[PDB]
C-alpha cells in the first residue's frame, strides 16, 4: 500500500505549519531586545532607568534594567532553535506509527 | 426524531471548546499577577511604586501596593476553581450522553 | 524592445499618485479651516479659553487659539503649490516621449 | 411496451439459439479462440463460458442473468461456464416444440424437475472414486488447459499446475485461496513457465550485486524513504512568506542521513555477521551511495518494490512494514531459505524460495507480454480452478460426453416417473445431454449421427465411460485419454442449467419498467 | 445534491468567520470600558496629589499631580463632552459593557446558526 | 461587465458611511439618557477637534438632537439608494450579459 506513505507526509507538513507560528512569534520580540539595548547604551545611563510595560512601573535602576535586557534577548534565539527541532522530531514519530498500523 | 437529538450533543461539544479556552487565560493571569508581585518584592532600595490600568500610573507607597497585588492573583485563583469545575462539568455532560449516540444509531 | 515606453509607463503613473496627494491634503485643508470657525463662534474670552495640546490644556485668547491652525494651513497650501508645480513638470515629458519613440 | 403469449417466451429461447451458437466452440480442445473489441474497443483476446458474458456489451436480460447464473458456478469451477451455455439453448428447444405442439411450460418444468434428480441419482452411480495422484491431476489439467489454449502450451504448463497443488495438500486445503499468484516473466515467447516454491520479486537493487546469493534471509518488508521529498510550507502547500519558509529547512536533509544510519545497527542487531544474510525490500527508490555502502555490510537492499507483493511476502516469508531500520530481532522479521537475482528482460527479478512458511506458491509464467500472456494467464487460472475441484472430490469422472448419453439412456427408457406429465419433460431432459457430445464432433468433422449410435452402443456394450475423441470426431473411452470432469463439477452444471431455465420459461410479458 | 453542498458549505465558512471577527472587535471596545472603570477605583481611593505618569502622546508620558478626584469626562455621544462625577461614571461604564455585551448577545445564536448550518451541510453531504 | 460592480460600489460605499451612523445613533441616545440626569449638577462642553468649548445642558440636548436628526435624514435617502440602485443593476444584468455573448 502507498497509500501510508503519501498521507503521512501531508501530517508532517502540518507540523511545518504548526511549528511555523511560535517561533516566528518569538522572532519578532529579539530584534525588539536589539533596538533597545543599543539606544540605552548611547544615551545617559546616570540617571535611574525605570521598566515600563503595560500595566506597572516598578521603580528602578540602570543597574538593574541592563542585565535582564541581554538575558530576555539570548532566550529567545534559543527557544526558536529548540521548537523547531521539537516539531520536527514530532513528524518524524507519527510515519512510522501509521505503517506499522495498517500493515 | 432522532435527528434532534444527535445536534444537542454537538451542540454540546462546542460549550466544552469554549470552557477549554477560559481555563488557560485564568491560570496566566494568576501566575502573571504573581510574578509582578515578586518583583516589587524583589526591591528593598524604594518604597516608590507605579500601579494603573490605564496608562495612568499613580505615585503610592509599595507596600499598600503588594497586599493589592495580593488580591490580584487570589481573585485569579478563585476563578480557576469555579471554572476547571464547570469544564468537568460540560465535559462529563457532552461525553456520557455521546455514549447514548452512537451506540444506539449504530445498533 | 523600447526603453521609451519604458519611461513611458513611469510617466503615466507619476500623473496618477500627485493627483491623489493634492486631494488628500484639500481636505485637511478645510478640516483645520471650518475647526477655526466653529470655535470662534461659541464662546469667546469669558475666563479662559482652554486648548487641546495631547491631554495637557492651555487658556488664552480667542484669536491665539486658531493661530496654531492657521499655520499649518500656511505649511499646507504651499505644498498644494509644490505638488501642482510637479503636476505641471510631469506632463511636459507626456508630450515629448511621443516623439522620442521614433527619434531613438 | 409489453411482450404477450407468444412473443415474450419466443425471444427468450431465440436468443438463447445463437447465444449457444456463436459459443459453440468454446468447449473442450476442439473450443476455438474468440476476440473481443466490441466488449471495450480494444484488442482483447478472451476465453470462458463466464468471461465472454461479461465483456460483451450484452443487452438481452437472458444472458445477463446467465453472466449472474455462471458466475456462481465460475467461483467453484471455472471451466464448465462454456458447458452450461450449451445445455441451456437445446434444453428450451425440446420444449418450445411441445410448446409448438401446444403444451403448457409448467408441466415440461413439472417434468423438468424428477429427471433431474434421477441424473443427480446417476451422478452417484456415475461416479469414479480415483485416487488424487500427480498424474491423475495431470488429467485433470490437460483437458483444462487444452480447451483455452494450444496442447504444446497446456503440457510445460500442466508440470507447473500439478506441483502447486500437491504443495497445497501440505496445508491439507481442499481449495485454492493461496499459492495462486500468477507472475509474468517479460519474455518474447510464452513456451516457457517456471515453477517457484516461494515468491519473485520484480526489481533488482540499483548497485547489483549486493548480496545476489543470500542462503540465510532475514526479510523486512517495508516501505522505507531514503530519497525524501523536502518541502517548505506555510499554507499545506508553497506559500508567499520567505521569511518562514527557511527555518524547516535546516532539518530536511537530517532526516535521509538518519535512516542511513538505521541500517547499520539493524544488520548488527540481526545477523552479527556476514556469514549470515540480511535482505532489505524496500518498496520505495533507494539511494545509490546507500546501495554501495549497504552492499559492503553485507545486506542486498531491493527497490521499488510493487504494493501486491508487500502483503504476499508479508504473509509466506514474513516481515513487516516500518519506516525506521530499529534494532530488531529475529523473531520479529520472517524468513526466506534462499534468494536468487535472476534476470530475464530489462528488469531483474530476484527469485525468493523456501520460505519461512512455504504457504504461496508463485507460478511464473513466460511470455511476450502480449494479450497471449493474458491468454495464458487466465487458462492456467482456470486450470488451478478444475483440479480445485479434484482435492474437493474423491470421484474423478471421465467427461467429455461419457456422462451425457449415459443419462439419457436411462432417463428415455426408463420412465422415472412413469405418469405420463412429467416423461414430457423427461424427454426434453435427456435430448438436453446431447447436445455437447454431438456438435463437438461434429465440428470435428465426424458428424453428430456417426458420433451418437457408436457412443450409445459402446457405452452400452462395455459400461466403460467410452467419451468422445475431439479431435477425430468419433468416441473414444476417456479413461484412457485423460479429458476428465470432477463430481464436483458435474454436479453445479446440471444444478445451474435446470434453475436458470424453468424461470425464464415461465414468463408470459417482459414489461418496460423503470 | 453534492456539488451544491460543496459549495454551500464553503460559503457558511466565511459567514462563520466575518460574524466571529465582530464578536472579536466588540470585546475590545468592552475591554477598555472594563478598563475605565478600574482606573476610576483607584482614582476616588487613593486621595488627591499623588503623582501621575499620563500619555503626552504616542510613547512620550508627562507627570503631574491629582486634584478633583470626584469628577471625571466621559466620552459617550459621537465624541462629545460630558462631564459627570467618578459615581455615575462607574454606572455608564457597566451599562455599556452590558450593551456591548448586547451587541454580541444578538449575533451569539445567529454566529451559532452559521457553525451548525454548515455542520449539518457536511452531514447531508455525508449521509 | 463593469456596469455590475458600478453601481454596486456605489451603493456598498454609501452603506458604510450609514453604519457608522448607527453606533453614533445608539450613543446619541446614550447622551440623552445623560444628559437628562443633569439640570445643573455637572455642566457639559463641547469636543470639537483641538479645542474643547464651554456648553450649557439645554444647548447640549439641542446639539445631540441635531445630529440624531442629521443621521435619519441620511438613513430615509438610503433606502431611496437601496432600491434604486439594485432595480436598475437588475436590468442590466440581463442586457448587458447578452452583449459579451453574441
Amino acid at each position: 500500500s502507498a497509500e501510508q506513505v503519501i498521507a503521512g507526509f501531508n501530517r508532517l507538513r502540518q507540523e511545518q505549519r504548526g511549528l511555523a507560528s511560535k517561533a516566528a512569534e518569538l522572532e519578532m520580540e529579539l530584534n525588539e531586545h536589539s533596538l533597545v539595548i543599543d539606544t540605552l547604551k548611547e544615551v545617559d545611563e546616570t540617571r535611574k532607568c525605570y521598566r515600563m510595560v503595560g500595566g506597572v512601573l516598578v521603580e528602578r535602576t540602570v543597574k538593574e534594567v541592563l542585565p535582564a535586557l541581554e538575558n530576555n534577548k539570548e532566550q529567545i534565539q534559543k527557544i526558536i532553535e529548540t521548537l523547531t527541532q521539537q516539531l520536527q522530531a514530532k513528524g518524524k514519530e507519527l510515519n512510522e506509527f501509521r505503517e506499522k498500523h495498517n500493515i | 426524531a432522532f435527528t434532534e437529538l444527535q445536534a444537542k450533543v454537538i451542540d454540546t461539544q462546542q460549550k466544552v471548546k469554549l470552557a477549554d479556552i477560559q481555563i488557560e487565560q485564568l491560570n496566566r493571569t494568576k501566575k502573571h499577577a504573581h510574578l509582578t508581585d515578586t518583583e516589587i518584592m524583589t526591591l528593598v532600595d524604594e518604597t516608590n511604586m507605579y500601579e494603573g490600568v490605564g496608562r495612568m500610573f499613580i505615585l503610592q507607597s509599595k507596600e499598600a501596593i503588594h497586599s493589592q497585588l495580593l488580591e490580584k492573583q487570589k481573585i485569579a485563583e478563585e476563578k480557576i476553581k469555579e471554572l476547571e469545575q464547570k469544564k468537568s462539568y460540560l465535559e462529563r455532560s457532552v461525553k456520557e450522553a455521546e455514549d447514548n449516540i452512537r451506540e444506539m444509531l449504530m445498533a | 524592445d523600447q526603453q521609451k515606453i519604458n519611461k513611458f509607463a513611469r510617466n503615466t503613473s507619476r500623473i496618477t499618485e500627485l493627483k491623489e496627494e493634492i486631494e488628500v491634503k484639500k481636505k485637511q485643508l478645510q478640516n483645520l479651516e471650518d475647526a477655526c470657525d466653529d470655535i470662534m463662534l461659541a464662546d469667546d474670552d469669558c475666563l479662559m479659553i482652554p486648548y487641546q495640546i495631547g491631554d495637557v490644556f492651555i487658556s488664552h485668547s480667542q484669536e491665539e487659539t486658531q493661530e496654531m491652525l492657521e499655520e499649518a494651513k500656511k505649511n499646507l497650501q504651499e505644498e498644494i503649490d509644490a505638488l501642482e508645480s510637479r503636476v505641471e513638470s510631469i506632463q511636459r515629458v507626456l508630450a515629448d516621449l511621443k516623439v522620442q519613440l521614433y527619434a531613438k | 411496451e409489453v411482450a404477450r403469449a407468444q412473443a415474450a417466451l419466443a425471444v427468450n429461447i431465440s436468443a438463447a439459439r445463437g447465444l449457444q451458437d456463436v459459443l459453440r466452440t468454446n468447449l473442450g480442445p476442439k473450443g476455438t479462440m474468440k476476440m473481443l473489441v466490441s466488449g471495450a474497443g480494444d484488442i482483447k483476446l478472451t476465453k470462458d463460458g463466464n468471461v465472454l458474458l461479461h465483456e460483451m456489451q450484452i443487452q438481452h436480460p437472458t444472458a445477463s442473468l446467465i453472466a449472474k447464473v455462471a458466475t456462481a458456478q465460475d467461483d467453484i469451477t471455472g471451466d464448465g461456464t462454456t458447458s452450461n451455455v450449451l445445455i441451456i439453448g437445446e434444453l428450451l428447444k425440446q420444449a418450445d416444440l411441445y410448446i409448438s405442439e401446444g403444451l403448457h411450460p409448467r408441466i415440461i418444468t413439472e417434468g423438468f424437475e424428477a429427471a433431474k434428480e434421477k441424473a443427480l441419482q446417476f451422478l452417484e452411480e456415475v461416479k469414479v472414486s480415483r485416487e488424487m495422484d500427480r498424474e491423475t491431476l495431470i488429467d485433470v489439467a490437460r483437458t483444462s488447459l487444452r480447451t483455452k489454449v494450444h496442447a504444446e502450451l497446456a503440457d510445460v504448463l500442466t508440470e507447473a499446475v500439478v506441483d502447486s497443488i500437491l504443495a497445497i495438500k501440505k496445508q491439507d486445503e481442499p481449495i485454492d485461496l493461496f499459492m495462486i499468484e500468477i507472475m509474468e516473466m517479460k519474455h518474447k515467447s510464452e513456451t516457457d513457465t517456471s515453477l517457484i516454491r516461494g515468491l519473485v520479486l520484480d526489481h533488482g537493487a540499483r548497485h547489483p550485486d549486493m548480496k545476489k546469493r543470500v542462503e540465510d534471509a532475514y526479510i523486512l518488508t517495508c516501505n522505507v524513504s531514503l530519497e525524501y521529498e523536502k518541502t517548505e510550507v506555510n499554507s499545506g502547500f508553497f506559500y508567499k512568506s520567505a521569511e518562514e519558509r527557511e527555518k524547516l529547512v535546516k532539518a530536511e536533509r537530517k532526516f535521509i542521513e538518519d535512516r542511513v544510519k538505521k541500517i547499520i545497527e539493524l544488520k548488527r542487531k540481526v545477523c552479527g555477521d556476514s556469514d549470515k544474510g540480511f535482505v532489505v525490500i524496500n518498496q520505495k527508490g533507494i539511494d545509490p551511495f546507500s546501495l554501495d555502502a549497504l552492499s559492503k555490510e553485507g545486506i542486498v537492499a531491493l527497490r521499488r518494490a510493487k504494493r501486491r507483493n508487500m502483503e504476499r511476502l508479508t504473509l509466506a516469508c514474513g516481515g513487516v512494514a516500518l519506516n525506521s531500520f530499529d534494532d530488531l530481532s529475529p523473531d520479529c522479521l520472517g524468513h526466506a531459505g534462499l534468494v536468487y537475482e535472476y534476470t530475464l528482460g530489462e528488469e531483474k527479478f530476484t527469485f525468493i524460495e523456501k520460505c519461512n512458511n512455504p504457504r504461496s506458491v508463485t507460478l511464473l509464467i513466460k511470455g511476450p507480454n502480449k494479450h497471449t500472456l493474458t491468454q495464458i494467464k487466465d487458462a492456467v487460472r482456470d486450470g488451478l480452478r478444475a483440479v480445485k475441484n479434484a482435492i474437493d472430490d474423491g470421484c474423478v469422472v471421465p467427461g467429455a460426453g461419457a456422462v451425457e448419453v449415459a443419462m439419457a439412456e436411462a432417463l428415455i427408457k426408463h420412465k422415472p416417473s412413469v405418469k405420463g406429465r412429467a416423461q414430457l419433460g423427461v424427454q426434453a431432459f435427456a435430448d438436453a445431454l446431447l447436445i455437447i457430445p454431438k456438435v463437438l464432433a461434429q465440428n470435428s468433422g465426424f458428424d453428430l449421427q456417426e458420433t451418437l449410435v457408436k457412443i450409445q452402443a459402446e457405452h452400452s456394450e462395455s459400461g466403460q465411460l467410452v467419451g468422445v475423441d475431439l479431435n477425430t470426431g468419433e468416441p473414444m473411452v476417456a479413461a484412457e485419454v485423460g479429458v476428465w470432469d470432477n463430481y464436483c463439477v458435474k454436479k453445479q452444471l446440471l444444478h445451474s442449467c435446470t434453475v436458470i431455465a424453468t424461470n425464464i420459461l415461465l414468463v408470459d410479458e417482459i414489461m418496460r419498467a423503470g | 445534491n453534492l456539488p451544491q453542498l460543496e459549495m454551500l458549505k464553503n460559503q457558511l465558512d466565511q459567514e462563520v468567520e466575518f460574524l466571529s471577527t465582530s464578536i472579536a472587535q466588540l470585546k475590545v471596545v468592552q475591554t477598555k470600558y472594563v478598563e475605565a472603570k478600574d482606573c476610576l477605583n483607584v482614582l476616588n481611593k487613593s486621595n488627591e496629589g499623588k503623582e501621575l505618569l499620563v500619555p503626552l502622546t504616542s510613547s512620550m508620558y508627562v507627570p503631574g499631580k491629582l486634584h478633583d478626584v470626584e469628577h471625571v469626562l466621559i466620552d459617550v455621544g459621537t465624541g462629545y463632552y460630558v462631564e459627570k462625577t467618578a459615581e455615575d461614571a462607574k454606572d455608564f461604564f457597566k451599562r455599556k459593557i452590558d450593551f456591548l455585551t448586547k451587541q454580541m448577545e444578538k449575533i451569539q445564536p445567529a454566529l451559532q446558526e452559521k457553525h451548525a448550518m454548515k455542520q449539518a451541510v457536511m452531514e447531508m453531504m455525508s449521509q | 461587465v463593469e456596469k455590475y460592480q458600478q453601481l454596486q460600489k456605489d451603493l456598498s460605499k454609501s452603506m458604510s458611511g450609514r453604519q457608522k451612523l448607527e453606533a453614533q445613533l445608539t450613543e446619541n441616545n446614550i447622551v440623552k439618557e445623560e444628559l437628562a440626569l443633569l439640570d445643573g449638577s455637572n455642566v457639559v462642553f463641547k469636543l470639537l477637534g483641538p479645542v474643547l468649548v464651554k456648553q450649557e445642558l439645554g444647548e447640549a440636548r439641542a446639539t445631540v438632537g441635531k445630529r440624531l436628526d442629521y443621521i435619519t435624514a441620511e438613513i430615509k435617502r438610503y433606502e431611496s439608494q437601496l432600491r434604486d440602485l439594485e432595480r436598475q443593476s437588475e436590468q442590466q444584468r440581463e442586457t448587458l450579459a447578452q452583449l459579451q455573448q453574441e
